[PDB]
């Protein structure tokens, strides 16, 4: 694209066909920078952009072992639990004193399990103010039924994949998802010697980081991207981040807004008869749309990736309820030999 | 003749409670559905929102001169709306968003957008991506001395982070404001109130049973079975001869600062209108 | 064993060949090894138990390695199945091709051996009940 | 907002109203003790301080979970001592385990008359820390 | 220290599945563990049998077949084509109606070619 | 900001300033446009919107 040599002092690329002219005009992406505008002639920008990230588009998110407590949250499954014990004590509270009994505190704990999993029992209280506890914790085990099977029946109708980062804010409070640039440019030139309170927590990051975050070619850095199951962040341009977007496979998205503000220029030497109407021609596209209407064609409308049928449950879904079960099958065989030895 | 009762009692709590957990999975179903607003594409499909510009200016300009297709669906929606869409002051379009609920959407630069998302009140946020892209400038008369050491003065500035270190200290470090998909405690929180309640309630039972064990006809009965009907021919009999069943409204809704106008009130009976 | 595509009759072992879930059924693999060493402790304890009877635990002990097995194949068998739907759901969804997983007679020959060892319990546990009450 | 803590305080007031009626009733057994009575007294007090340790041993084990140190950390004196009655000093009984076993020695009188007014100082402070940083966790 | 042989184990389970269980009841610690996780093992299941179902009947419902141009040029899942010549296939070529506008260019750039060749032909391919 | 009156054919407002030399210079949020290029100088984008 074009680059000063510290030795030489020549110029390369379309910049250097500008400056010994060999050139007339460079309709190209080429990025309006301090370095150039001193050599060159740039125009208005005809397309504005910065660094942006990639991550791979986001999946079904496999389940782990506790995944049918899901339905409700963490928070309430344990105000289950003590609520639990906490109408046990008050079924033993209630039955032993003022008593009508049956009903010590391990069938106490067993009429309210009895009651929570909807098996019905095998005894009932018989005083009014034992009827109050088991009559108010049937109308409590009514409701939280009846919204676990709901709040889970809202969840497979309507699948709502979420990523997990949506700024490079949140690239920087964590090490799970590892990101890297590329190994030289100027998105890697970018974060050395950025001062912002962020990129300089991202560069601290890249430059120590084992194994390389770097890549070396840009499309070893989308293969990173799309083998790496939602673990490589890529950040680089925009405009390349638009249209892997849009290529095939559909394995990759854009997150977030642009880190910084630069634009593509359409250059001319410095002093050529052009510079004056092609910065007037630039604004002309911009304003009534041509510019905005060759991107769509480009894009989005020459775009690979354009833009149901509830599938049955698998056993993953529900393995873990089959792990907690041989587990309570082999914690209550553990009993039985205690219950052996100590009588 | 005890089991028809109990049999009907039975089939009458299969159809209640299979309708509340299918009425509350249609609820959490439609709450998910929900899609916020993400896209000037989102706005144009979803003619439920309204959305405006102001009245006059570069961004009224630029729908109106548009030929792309989300655009030019844009301004054909707002050209032609009951009421007008189009505010006349800035400060004037965001009270209307922070009036209308969550209804009206405003179409404004992306530089007051994202610094009256970070002032008091916050109740306003930015949504999408930009619809075009322009810039601002640092003018010079055409023929000075001193366009060109200003051009590359930008230039200088920008790539310093300068000018990406002034604007996190005008919109952000001089802002006001900051910066799960299951179901929460407060959405049955009171289920576990009437189990407290209920817990509580019943160890005060077992107290004045407790009270009453331990310290231990006919004339209450004949009593209580005539007050209760005497009041029973009383509370029908005022309610059935009086014109107070059904209080009913018809007003309409005006969208200024919600002002109600009723205009068919009532009070009902069964034979009093 | 690879057939009909790129159909080499090399057997690769599960070692030295590098698909992830060929490592995901390595994670399911001890189970129906415990199970098989479990029943073979139940067998050798259950003919103790019919040439020497006078000793009647070796019967009942042996029922409990015969339904320990058992357990041991659920928790296999779940294992096994799991691991598969996991990486049939991890691949890049993509309407021009498709996928097709099946099992074979060797998974139904350990899912029937869990009906004959959880039998063989039951009747080891009422063989400990009639010996003991003689 | 409701909150996990904050039912953890609900959870409490409504035990800890048994709890000083485990006291109410532990004040006026012995009085009635000295009126008089020794195996009626020795059977009606016994059945009482088991369920005593456990529903106080309920909020040690509750307060953790909802991490809530300094409202564990309040419970900690009077836990620490329910340890010491029951693991080194069980007044042995060879059956529930408390005093029944002796009752007229005429010094263990003197140190549950002075046990019986410690715990309903206690309860009834407890009673009201627990009120407190229930409408605390609430409002706040 | 039974009630609980073998058929009357297959009977507490049988009615704990179908959650219907009116029988005898473990007492027992030990039995009252199995008789735990098993009635919380169909608290999972029933819920997800019924929760599964009423996520199938809900989006067979949300189905809605075509019936506009409309609803052809957001549907991008079912492809459509002309045939490869005549007015019909000119007519979106010349068309600046934004729905027509749109057909044509998915139709345009689309792999493989939806364009027919013969009536016949396309007639076929539905 | 500045606009040309289509009758007068004159310029109100910043624009107006440096066309007719009152002001040297104008940083301010100006935006870069096709009639006010004509007439004045813009630099490259301080800030992009
Ligand atoms: C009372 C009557 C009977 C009740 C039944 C109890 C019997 C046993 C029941 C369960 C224990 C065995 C099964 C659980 C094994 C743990 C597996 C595990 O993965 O553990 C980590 C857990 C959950 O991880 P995840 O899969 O959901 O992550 C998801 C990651 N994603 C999404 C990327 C895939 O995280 C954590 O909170 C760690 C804490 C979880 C506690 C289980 C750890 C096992 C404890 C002891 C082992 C042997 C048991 C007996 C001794
Ligand atoms: C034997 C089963 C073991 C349970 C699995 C262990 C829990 C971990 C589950 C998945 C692993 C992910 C771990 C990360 C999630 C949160 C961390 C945690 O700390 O994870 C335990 C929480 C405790 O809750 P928390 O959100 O307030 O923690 C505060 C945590 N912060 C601040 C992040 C909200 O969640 C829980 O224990 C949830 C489980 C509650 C126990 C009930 C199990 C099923 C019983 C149903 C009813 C039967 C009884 C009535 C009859
Ligand atoms: C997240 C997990 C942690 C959960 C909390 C664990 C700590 C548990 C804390 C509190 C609850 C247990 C005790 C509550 C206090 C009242 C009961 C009590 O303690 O008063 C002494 C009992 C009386 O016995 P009785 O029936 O013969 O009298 C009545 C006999 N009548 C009526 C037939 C004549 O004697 C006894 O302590 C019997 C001892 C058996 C029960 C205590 C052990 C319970 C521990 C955990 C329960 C977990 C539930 C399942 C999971
Ligand atoms: C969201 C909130 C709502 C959802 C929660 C649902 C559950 C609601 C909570 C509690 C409701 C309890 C259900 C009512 C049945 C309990 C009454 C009962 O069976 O208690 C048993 C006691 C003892 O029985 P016994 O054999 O010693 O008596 C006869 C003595 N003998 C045989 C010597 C002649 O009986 C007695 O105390 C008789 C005196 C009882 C007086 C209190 C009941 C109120 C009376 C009329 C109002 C209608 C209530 C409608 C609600
Ligand atoms: C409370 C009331 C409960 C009562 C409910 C009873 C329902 C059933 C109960 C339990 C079922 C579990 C046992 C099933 C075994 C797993 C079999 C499996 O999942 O893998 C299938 C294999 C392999 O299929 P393939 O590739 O060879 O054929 C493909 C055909 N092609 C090429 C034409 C496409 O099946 C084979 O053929 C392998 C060779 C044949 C040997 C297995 C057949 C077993 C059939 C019956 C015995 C099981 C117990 C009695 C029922
Ligand atoms: C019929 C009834 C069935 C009974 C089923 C019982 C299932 C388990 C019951 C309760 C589990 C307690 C959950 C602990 C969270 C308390 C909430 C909290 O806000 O505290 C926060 C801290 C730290 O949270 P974390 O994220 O590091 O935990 C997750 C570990 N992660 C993410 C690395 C995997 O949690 C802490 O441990 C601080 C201390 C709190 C609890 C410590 C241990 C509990 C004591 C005894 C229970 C034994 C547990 C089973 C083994
Ligand atoms: C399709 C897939 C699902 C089904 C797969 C089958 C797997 C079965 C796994 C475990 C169950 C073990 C089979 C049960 C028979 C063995 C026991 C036996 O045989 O002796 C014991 C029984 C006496 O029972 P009980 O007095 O304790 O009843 C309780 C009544 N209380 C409590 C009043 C004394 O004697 C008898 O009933 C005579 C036996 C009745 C004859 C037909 C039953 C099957 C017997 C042998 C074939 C094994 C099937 C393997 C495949
Ligand atoms: C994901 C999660 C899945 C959720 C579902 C699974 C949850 C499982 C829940 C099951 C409900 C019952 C749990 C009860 C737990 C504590 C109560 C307890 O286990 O009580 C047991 C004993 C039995 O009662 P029993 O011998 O009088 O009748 C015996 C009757 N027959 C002779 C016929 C055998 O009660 C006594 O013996 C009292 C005297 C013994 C001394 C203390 C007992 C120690 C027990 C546990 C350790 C406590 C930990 C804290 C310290
Ligand atoms: C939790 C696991 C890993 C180990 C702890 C389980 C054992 C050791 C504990 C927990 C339950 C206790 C029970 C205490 C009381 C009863 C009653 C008695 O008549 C026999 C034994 C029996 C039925 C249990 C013996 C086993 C016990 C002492
Ligand atoms: C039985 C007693 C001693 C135990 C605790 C009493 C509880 C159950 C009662 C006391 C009065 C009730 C309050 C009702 C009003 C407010 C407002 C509500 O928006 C949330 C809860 C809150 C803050 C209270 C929650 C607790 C409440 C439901
Ligand atoms: C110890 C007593 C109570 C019996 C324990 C039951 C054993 C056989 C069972 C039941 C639950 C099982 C665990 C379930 C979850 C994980 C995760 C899974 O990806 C692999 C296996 C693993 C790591 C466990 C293997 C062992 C397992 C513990
Ligand atoms: N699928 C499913 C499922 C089946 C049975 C029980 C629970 C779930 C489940 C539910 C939820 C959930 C979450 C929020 C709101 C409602 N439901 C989530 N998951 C799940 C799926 C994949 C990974 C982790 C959890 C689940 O596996
Ligand atoms: O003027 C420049 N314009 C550039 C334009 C692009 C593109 F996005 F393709 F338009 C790219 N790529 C970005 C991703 O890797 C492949 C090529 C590099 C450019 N570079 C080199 P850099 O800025 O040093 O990285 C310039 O110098
Ligand atoms: O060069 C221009 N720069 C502008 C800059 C801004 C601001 F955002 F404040 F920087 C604004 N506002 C938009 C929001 O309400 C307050 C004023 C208007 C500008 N206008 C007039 P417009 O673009 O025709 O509306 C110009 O002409
Ligand atoms: O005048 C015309 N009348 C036409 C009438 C018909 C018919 F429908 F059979 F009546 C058809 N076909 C359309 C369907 O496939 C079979 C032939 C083509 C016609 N064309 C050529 P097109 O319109 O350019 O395609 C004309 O020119
Ligand atoms: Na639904």
């Amino acid at each position: 694209y074009g680059a000063r040599d510290a030795d030489t002092k020549i110029w390369n690329g379309m910049v250097g066909e500008l400056v010994y002219g060999k050139a007339d005009i460079a309709i190209a992406p080429l990025t309006i920078t301090l370095v150039r505008e001193e050599v060159i002639d740039f125009s208005k920008p005809f397309m504005s952009l910065g660094i942006s990230i990639m991550i791979k588009k986001p999946q079904k998110s496999k389940p782990g072992v506790f995944s049918f407590l899901d339905p409700l949250a963490y928070e309430i499954w344990m105000c289950i639990v003590f609520a639990y014990i906490g109408v046990s004590v008050v079924l033993f509270l209630v039955s032993r004193f003022s008593p009508y009994n049956e009903f010590g505190i391990f069938n106490s704990l067993w009429f309210s399990l009895g009651a929570f999993m909807q098996q019905g029992c095998d005894i009932s209280p018989r005083s009014l103010s034992g009827r109050i506890v088991g009559g108010v914790w049937w109308f409590f085990t009514l409701i939280i039924i009846s919204s676990y099977t709901a709040n889970l029946a809202a969840f497979l109708t309507v699948e709502r994949m979420v990523s997990p980062i949506e700024s490079a804010e949140d690239l920087s409070k964590q090490t799970e998802i590892a990101y890297g640039t590329l190994d030289s440019g100027s998105t890697k030139e970018f974060f050395r010697r950025s001062k912002i309170a962020v990129f300089d927590k991202m560069w601290t990051y890249m430059r120590s980081a084992e194994p390389s975050v770097f890549v070396r070619t840009t499309a070893e850095g989308v293969a990173r991207v799309r083998k790496s199951k939602g673990k490589y962040a890529y950040l680089l341009e925009s405009t390349m981040n638009e249209y892997i977007e849009q290529r095939k496979p559909c394995d990759t998205m854009k997150v977030g807004g642009n880190l910084d503000s630069k634009g593509y220029g359409i250059a001319t030497p410095k002093g050529s008869s052009l510079g004056t109407p092609v910065n007037l021609a630039v604004l002309k596209l911009s304003e009534q749309g041509v510019l905005d209407k060759l991107k769509n064609k480009w894009w989005y409308d020459k775009g690979e990736c354009g833009a149901e049928k509830t599938s049955a449950l698998s056993l993953s879904n529900v393995a873990g309820v089959f792990y907690i079960l041989v587990g309570g099958l082999g914690l209550a065989m553990l009993v039985a030999l205690i219950e052996f030895c100590y009588k | 003749s005890g089991r028809i009762v109990g049999g009907v009692w039975w089939f009458f709590t299969l159809i209640i409670i299979s309708s509340y957990t299918a009425n509350l999975a249609a609820f959490l179903t439609v709450e998910r559905m929900v899609s916020p607003i993400e896209s000037a594409e989102d706005l144009s499909k979803q003619t439920e929102i309204a959305y405006g510009t102001l009245d006059s200016g570069s961004t009224k300009e630029f729908f109106r001169r548009s030929k792309i297709a989300v655009f030019d669906k844009m301004w054909t929606y707002m050209r032609s709306a009951e009421p007008s869409v189009f505010v006349r002051t800035t400060a004037e379009g965001v009270a209307r968003v922070r009036k209308s609920k969550g209804k009206y959407a405003y179409l404004l630069e992306s530089t007051m957008n994202e610094y009256i998302e970070q002032r008091k009140p916050c109740d306003t946020m930015k949504v999408g991506g930009n619809l075009d892209s322009k810039g601002y400038g640092i003018a010079t008369p055409k023929g000075s001395s001193l366009g060109t050491p200003v051009n590359l003065a930008v230039l200088k500035l920008s790539e310093q982070g300068v000018l990406d270190k002034l604007k996190n200290k005008w919109w952000y470090d001089k802002g006001e404001c900051g910066a799960t998909s299951a179901l929460s405690l407060s959405n049955v929180a009171g289920v576990f109130y009437i189990l407290v309640g209920g817990l509580g309630l019943a160890m005060l039972v077992a107290l004045i049973e407790f009270c009453y064990k331990s310290r231990a006809g006919r004339k209450a009965l004949t009593l209580l079975s005539s007050v209760f009907a005497v009041c029973g021919l009383g509370l029908l009999g005022i309610a059935v001869s009086t014109d107070y069943w059904l209080y009913l409204e018809e007003g309409i809704i005006l969208p200024q600062n919600q002002s109600t106008e009723v205009k068919m009130s009532l009070h009902s009976g069964l034979w009093r209108v | 064993c690879f057939l009909a595509g790129e159909e080499r009759g090399r057997c690769f072992t599960i070692e030295y060949v590098m698909v992830n879930v060929l490592k995901m059924i390595r994670s399911a693999t001890p189970f129906p090894l415990v199970s098989l060493f479990f029943m073979f402790i139940g067998f050798i304890l259950s003919n103790i138990g019919h040439i020497r009877p006078h000793r009647t635990i070796l019967a009942f002990v042996s029922g409990i390695f015969f339904i320990l097995s058992g357990l041991s194949l659920v928790v296999g068998l779940v294992l096994y199945i799991s691991s598969i739907n996991d990486e049939m759901l991890n691949r890049t969804k993509d309407a021009e091709t498709y996928f097709n997983y099946k099992y074979g007679w060797s998974f139904a020959f350990a899912a029937i051996s869990f009906l004959l060892t959880e039998s063989a319990g039951v009747m080891s546990v009422y063989l400990f009940m009639k010996r003991y009450t003689a | 907002a409701f909150t996990f803590a904050a039912f953890c305080y609900m959870l409490t007031l409504v035990l800890c109203a048994s709890l000083i009626f485990f006291v109410i009733w532990h004040i006026i057994a012995f009085d009635e003790l000295r009126t008089d009575n020794i195996e009626r007294i020795c059977c009606l007090l016994r059945k009482l301080v088991v369920p005593e340790y456990s529903i106080h041993g309920l909020f040690c084990l509750m307060f953790l979970c909802a991490a809530e140190w300094v409202t564990l950390g309040l419970n900690i004196p009077l836990l620490f001592y329910h340890l010491w009655r029951y693991f080194h000093r069980p007044a042995d009984g060879s059956e529930v385990m408390y005093d029944a076993v002796s009752i007229m020695n005429a010094d263990i009188l003197n140190y549950c008359q002075k046990e019986s007014w410690c715990k309903l100082a206690f309860y009834l402070l407890s009673f009201f820390y627990y009120l407190y940083s229930m409408v605390y966790t609430l409002v706040s």
